[PDB]
């Protein structure tokens, strides 16, 4: 059909674009109007502008055979009466069209995260088949990039066309790529102005529509690919293909940015209503805090001051934070004083200086249990009710647990006052598990009792991080991460039974894998992050490893599933710690030699997005 | 007024299905006193005189032929009375008493269907229409007769060794009733009308089956026979009363539709949209079969379905019921269908007054099905169900009914009413709605059938297609649910017969099917490209004076439908509306 309505396109040709139906399927039908309305000079005109448009016709017929790539527009057949040739048509409409879509109701990333990065890569991707074709593009713009499928678990979402809806070389189409780019990231075009010969002008001279920063874009690398890509020197800027590799590593997947603070005390994370990142610096009077919320990037809180006594950690209980002192006290704040908490509305006495916390949520009463890991291995059970501490509390000894059921050798180095470390609710909150030197100690949330001892690890070893997960298949199953060993430990929390072992430090984790049964201190491991079904490992060199498990006749195989790590980071030293968010976020804390703390936030992947990550790599690699 | 409330509607008309009682037709009397007999007496005569007919019925005018027939068949009746003889009047028989009428003006069969027609409502002649394989060939004489007859029969309480649970030989029978007829000059006909009445109904080439003679529930394990698995449906069904030889009509039924199904799986029978029904859906090879007086189980390859009368009390309303459980294995769950269509079917033919309310809308029978979710959750009591009528009401709208106990737990209509969701055929065959750009346009129609639903064009994966597609609704209130709920069953029965008997043909003249849906209720055939064989023959006759589509071309349409024709008589399968509108061109 030639009607007005049926126009898909126009090319350079002067050419024209229908849709069209062929074999019942949906067509772009290029179609060339040669006519341009007995006289000799007519004759001539005509028979000229039809050679022309013939070997047009033949030019663009060889180039179209001659292709074949998962993104490149294809080619159905050519005819020749009309001098017209089909090829898929879009379901989509142009990249722009639902880009600008969707760039009206966003910031950044309109797309979203996954998706943005597998248009840029599949936009990389066929540049590189084109430059290894010695074939160069010259008009690369988001009109003529068609969509075809809008989500993050396809294969194939967008292909480049020959239509859109002097000196010319590969650097040439990399500058077009970082324009592409800056309109995927902000959605918005490269507004310079409205006469192009201006925008050149000052496109040459370094200028440029800067968008925000990485903590307001959120996806650093993609920005960093960006700048780099239109840098003014061509000979600077990437190739498509080193693109193509780049897009590969995991850590343009899942890191977002950094955000530093400057000098500070210590590190402590929150469940995030207030307090979501926080560090603790000065003391006594001068004694304050700085909270980053992670979501965007921000520190809404800078050294708010809150005089009083130092730190190890900071309990948030529905409404109150429980500031564990080093005066064998807990002060207990409560958000109604918004930032400046310096009066707490209760004070909770310890005979021993609490180490961490533990909230249990007993859902029977409607009811908090805070259970306070003290610094001589005891465990402190407050109660709370709406938000209200109580101090009629209940102190839970080790060794008197030890006495009655689990009968170790008062002389044995598992009598130690060891301080509690790791402290983690298991059976929906009906137990509670928490590290005593190299063994753990369950507490029955009832009786609030000492109810069972495991052994993860053998004396004198120390646990310092326990967390607990559950496979697909509903089996929860519980972690134990060691510092000496510089090793986990996998148990099931149904039978209390060691059945797997991962170890750590391993200078070069090549697809590193372990079964599960039915630069030193680089490799140290810091914590344990359950992030949806995987668990993030984050190490002293930078580097966090995740890893998942892989079913095998009933037994399981634990095995990476991406190693992670931001170069970028290293100037701030090493990671000290790390803290799960939010269900989709994931932090992780270095210092360096000035005590100058800073974070790094990474996407809180789980196996789904890095299935749907390296399953499109190696689909798209296969295609 | 106690018995208008029983018979009239609440807004003081009258309520639906019952008769026209009004304070006209309501009288008392007493027989020693005789108060009150004058009063019937008149109010007879005067309802009487008042019968319209047309006019008045009371002495309408009818033809000299008709009452002089009415004499013959008098005197006919009474002369058999006297020779002791046997009371059926064949058509044969019935025409040679209007043959040998004299001054007879009935000359073409017509006249004497009128005719008929008279002797039927003057109680002269009885009459059991049953048009099917020439039964309607026969004409009764004497009430009284007929009453001692089926006495007869009924009062035979043969033995275990004779009535070989509840099938008595075709011999044994024969001989048994001599007495009143029943030689080998009149056993065909007998037969025959034991069929119509379902008395005695034909079992293998030996026997007949007998229902009120149905054994005892035999000590046989009929729980032993149930699996534990998740595949089980089950329905419940509540009834006001029980009718007199509900069950053994009932059992007998599905007992000879079995034995006729196995019979076929080693003949009435229909195509297009047309009114007949057929089990065609029912495809199940039997393995046992157990009956009583009250119920059946049968177990299949696959899986099994039981029968059984039960003390149903819904929300404390105890009165008559039973129970039916199936479990099928590969999800194909056709037998509770068919013993849907039985139910349907049986109370039609012998119980009709039961498809009916109370006169406050209350229905007479109502149907349950026993949650999955709630039963879960106990696993008596009275757990809960779901109302047959919101089952059906929401399976053509949505894939979801909410549990009333349990709100937040759903609970599948596929694993409640698989039936009403197509579980039975492959998956290949359904048709995707995402794939189907339908439009319900009036330009969009590309014919109607006789079910009273629309075929309109549309597009499936790009093809032109013909989807068949069932409109139901017609525009809080009970009767308005239940009339609602009866449609949409009687087209989902219509569904699963059309799917049945269009994916059982493959022929290279008929029209094939692409798949079925649910939601809406439709399903896709082969689009004509020529539009209709009328169209085009038209378009072509209009230029010529005979063979408008060329000499080749004529053969080989006519060849390509006699084919179209064999082929379906070789299935037995009837067309019953063969005609050009329906021939389609390609």
């Amino acid at each position: 059909s030639e009607d007005e309505g049926s126009v898909l396109g126009q090319g350079g040709s002067g050419t024209v674009i229908y849709r069209a139906r062929y074999q019942g399927q949906p067509v772009a039908v290029k179609r060339f109007h040669i006519k341009k309305f007995a006289d000799t000079m007519l004759r001539h005109l005509r028979a000229t502008d039809a050679m022309k448009n013939f070997s047009e016709f033949r030019q663009e017929a060889s180039m179209l055979h001659a292709l074949q790539h998962p993104c490149i527009v294809a080619l159905i057949g050519i005819s020749i009466h009309p001098l017209c040739f089909a090829l898929e048509l879009a379901p989509l409409s142009s990249l722009n069209t639902v880009l600008s879509e969707n760039a009206r109701d966003s910031s950044f990333i309109p797309l979203g995260h996954m998706l943005t990065q597998k248009i840029a890569y599949q936009i990389a991707s066929g540049l590189a088949y084109l430059h290894k074709k010695n074939i160069i593009f010259c008009d690369l713009k988001s009109d003529n990039i068609l969509v075809w499928s809008l989500d993050v678990k396809e294969h194939i979402n967008i292909k480049l066309s020959d239509y859109g809806i002097i000196v010319y070389d590969e650097k040439v189409d990399m500058f077009s790529y970082g324009m592409v780019l800056y309109e995927l990231l902000s959605g918005q075009r490269p507004a310079l102005g409205h006469h192009q010969l201006q925008i050149a002008k000052k496109l040459s001279k370094g200028i440029r529509p800067v968008l925000g920063q990485p903590e307001e874009v959120q996806f650093r690398r993609l920005q960093a690919l960006m700048m780099e890509c239109w840098d003014t020197k061509p000979e600077k800027r990437p190739l498509a293909l080193s693109v193509v590799s780049q897009m590969k590593d995991p850590t343009f997947a899942t890191f977002m940015y950094e955000l530093c603070c400057g000098k500070q005390t210590a590190f402590f994370s929150s469940q995030g209503q207030e307090y979501t990142v926080v560090f603790w610096d000065g003391k006594e009077e001068s004694r304050n805090y700085t909270v980053v919320n992670t979501e965007k990037g921000l520190m809404e809180v800078q050294r708010m001051c809150c005089p009083g006594m130092k730190v190890s950690c900071q309990l948030q209980v529905q409404r109150s934070l429980w500031t564990a002192t080093e005066d064998q006290k807990i002060y207990i704040y409560t958000l109604k004083g918004m930032c400046p908490l310096n009066t707490p509305q209760q004070a909770l006495d310890t005979p021993a200086v609490v180490t961490c916390f533990l909230a249990v949520p007993v859902i029977k009463k409607n009811s908090y249990l805070v259970l306070a890991g003290l610094a001589d291995g005891l465990v402190a059970v407050f109660p709370v009710v709406r938000g209200t501490p109580k101090d009629s509390c209940s102190y839970l000894c080790s060794h008197t647990a030890n006495r009655s059921k689990f009968s170790i050798a008062d002389e044995d180095a598992r009598q130690n006052p060891y301080p509690v470390k790791a402290m983690e609710v298991v059976n929906s909150g009906s137990e509670v598990w928490y590290s005593n030197g190299p063994g753990l100690l369950v507490i029955d949330c009832a009786s609030l009792e000492i109810c069972r001892r495991l052994e993860p690890y053998m004396a004198p070893s120390m646990v310092t991080s326990v967390v607990c997960s559950s496979e697909g298949r509903g089996e929860e199953v519980v972690w134990c991460l060691d510092d000496k060993a510089n090793s986990l430990v996998m148990y099931h929390s149904t039978t209390y039974q060691l059945c797997a072992r991962y170890f750590c430090g391993v200078p070069s984790p090549l697809r590193d894998m372990f079964p599960v049964r039915p630069f030193s201190q680089h490799l140290q491991a810091v914590k344990i992050l359950a992030v949806r079904d995987l668990i993030w490992v984050p190490r002293r060199g930078g580097d966090v490893i995740v890893i998942g498990l892989e079913k095998d006749s009933g037994a399981q195989r634990g095995r990476v599933i991406a190693v992670l790590k931001a170069r970028e980071l290293t100037p701030h030293g090493v990671l000290v710690d790390a803290a799960v968010v939010a269900k989709d976020t994931v932090v992780c804390t270095f210092e360096n030699e000035n005590t100058e703390w800073c974070l790094a936030v990474w996407r809180g992947w789980g196996a789904r997005e890095f299935d749907i990550f390296y399953q499109s790599y190696e689909e798209l690699g296969r295609l | 007024a106690y018995v208008l409330a029983l018979c009239r509607s609440p807004s003081g008309s009258r309520a639906t299905g019952f008769p026209d009682i009004t304070f006209k037709h309501l009288h008392e009397i007493s027989c020693k006193s005789l108060e009150g007999q004058e009063g019937l007496r008149q109010l007879i005569f005067h309802v009487t005189c008042s019968m319209k007919d047309c006019q008045r019925l009371a002495g309408r005018l009818i033809p000299r032929s008709y009452l002089s027939l009415q004499e013959a068949v008098l005197a006919e009746q009474q002369r058999r009375s006297r020779d002791d003889d046997v009371q059926y009047l064949t058509d044969r028989q019935l025409e040679q008493l209007v043959e040998q009428t004299p001054d007879n003006d009935i000359k073409d069969y017509e006249d004497l269907q009128s005719a008929i027609s008279f002797l039927i409502e003057t109680g002269t002649l009885l009459h059991f229409p049953d048009t099917s394989h020439g039964l309607r060939n026969l004409y009764f004489l004497d009430p009284i007769w007929l009453s001692e007859c089926l006495q007869r029969i009924f009062n035979i309480k043969g033995s275990r060794s004779v009535a070989k649970n509840g099938v008595i030989r075709a011999e044994d029978l024969r001989m048994l009733l001599v007495g009143t007829g029943f030689t080998q000059q009149t056993e065909e006909q007998y037969f025959q009308f034991l069929a119509k009445f379902e008395i005695a109904l034909p079992v293998a080439n030996d026997s007949y089956l007998l229902p009120h003679l149905l054994p005892s529930k035999p000590g046989l394990d009929t729980h032993g026979m149930r699996h534990p698995t998740a595949n089980t449906i089950q329905r419940v069904f509540k009834m006001s009363f029980v009718p007199v030889g509900f069950w053994q009509r009932f059992i007998a039924r599905m007992l000879i539709s079995l034995a006729e199904m196995d019979l076929q799986l080693f003949t009435i029978y229909s195509f297009t949209g047309n009114q007949r029904n057929r089990c065609s859906t029912f495809r199940v090879k039997r393995n046992q079969t157990i009956y009583w007086q009250e119920g059946l189980l049968v177990t299949f390859d696959g899986g099994y379905l039981s029968v059984e009368s039960s003390d149903v009390n819904w929300k404390k309303k105890k009165s008559g019921g039973m129970k039916i459980v199936c479990q099928s294995e590969v999800r194909d769950f056709s037998a509770m269908a068919f013993i849907t269509d039985h139910v349907n079917s049986l109370i039609d033919q012998w119980f009709p007054a039961l498809t009916a309310t109370e006169s406050d809308g209350t229905p007479l029978m109502e149907q349950y099905v026993p949650c999955p979710v709630c039963e879960t959750a106990w696993a008596s009591e009275d757990v809960q169900y779901f109302d047959m009528e919101d089952c059906v009401l929401t399976a053509i709208e949505r894939d979801f009914i909410s549990c009333p106990r349990h709100p937040d737990l759903p609970v599948p209509l596929q694993e409640l009413v698989p039936e009403l969701f197509m579980t039975d055929f492959p998956a290949r065959l359904f048709l995707e709605n995402s794939k189907l750009e339908h439009s319900e346009d009036e330009g969009s129609v590309l014919g109607q059938g006789g079910s009273g639903t629309v075929i309109y064009r549309a597009r499936y994966q790009g093809q032109p297609v013909a989807v068949k597609r069932f409109h139901i609704k017609k525009f809080a209130d009970t009767m308005l649910r239940h009339l609602r709920a009866t449609d949409a069953m009687k087209n989902f029965s219509e569904f699963r017969q059309e799917a049945s008997m269009l994916h059982a043909l493959q022929h290279p003249c008929i029209v094939a099917l692409i798949g079925i849906s649910i939601h809406p209720l439709c399903f896709a055939l082969e689009l004509a490209p020529l539009s209709s064989l009328n169209t085009v023959l038209s378009e072509n006759a209009r230029d010529s004076s005979f063979i408008p589509l060329g000499h080749m071309l004529t053969q080989k349409i006519a060849y390509q439908i006699a084919s179209g024709l064999a082929y379906l008589h070789k299935k037995n399968i009837i067309f019953c509306d063969l005609k050009s509108d329906n021939i389609l061109v390609w």
